């Protein structure tokens, strides 16, 4: 508890967003829109990925 | 050949008074560590202590 109470700290806590589309929309030039892609996929009965 | 004279006595011998001594000794007091700051505030500090 003595070690604990030495390596006590005050923490920055940071919230951040993460939106699926912008990264899977943001990536090498294999990429693609979120929205339409699933549509396609959950449509079409395909192998697509 | 008995001596008129009769024989001197002798006084017995003195008997030592074993002593004891009893002496103390000085150890020197300890000091402070040194103060370390904490995250917490009075009262739970207080209380762990």
């Amino acid at each position: 508890e003595d070690a604990h109470l030495k390596q006590e700290q005050r923490a920055l806590e940071v919230e951040r967003t993460v939106s699926l589309a912008q990264v899977y929309q943001s990536l090498g030039e294999k990429s693609f829109a979120l929205k339409d892609k699933i549509e396609a996929l959950l449509q079409g009965d395909k192998e697509t990925s | 050949g008995q001596p008129l004279h009769l024989p001197i006595y002798a006084t017995p011998a003195d008997p030592k008074a074993l002593l004891s001594a009893a002496v103390a000794t000085s150890q020197g007091g300890g000091k402070l560590p040194e103060s370390f700051i904490s995250l917490w505030r009075f009262p739970h500090m207080l209380e762990n202590a």
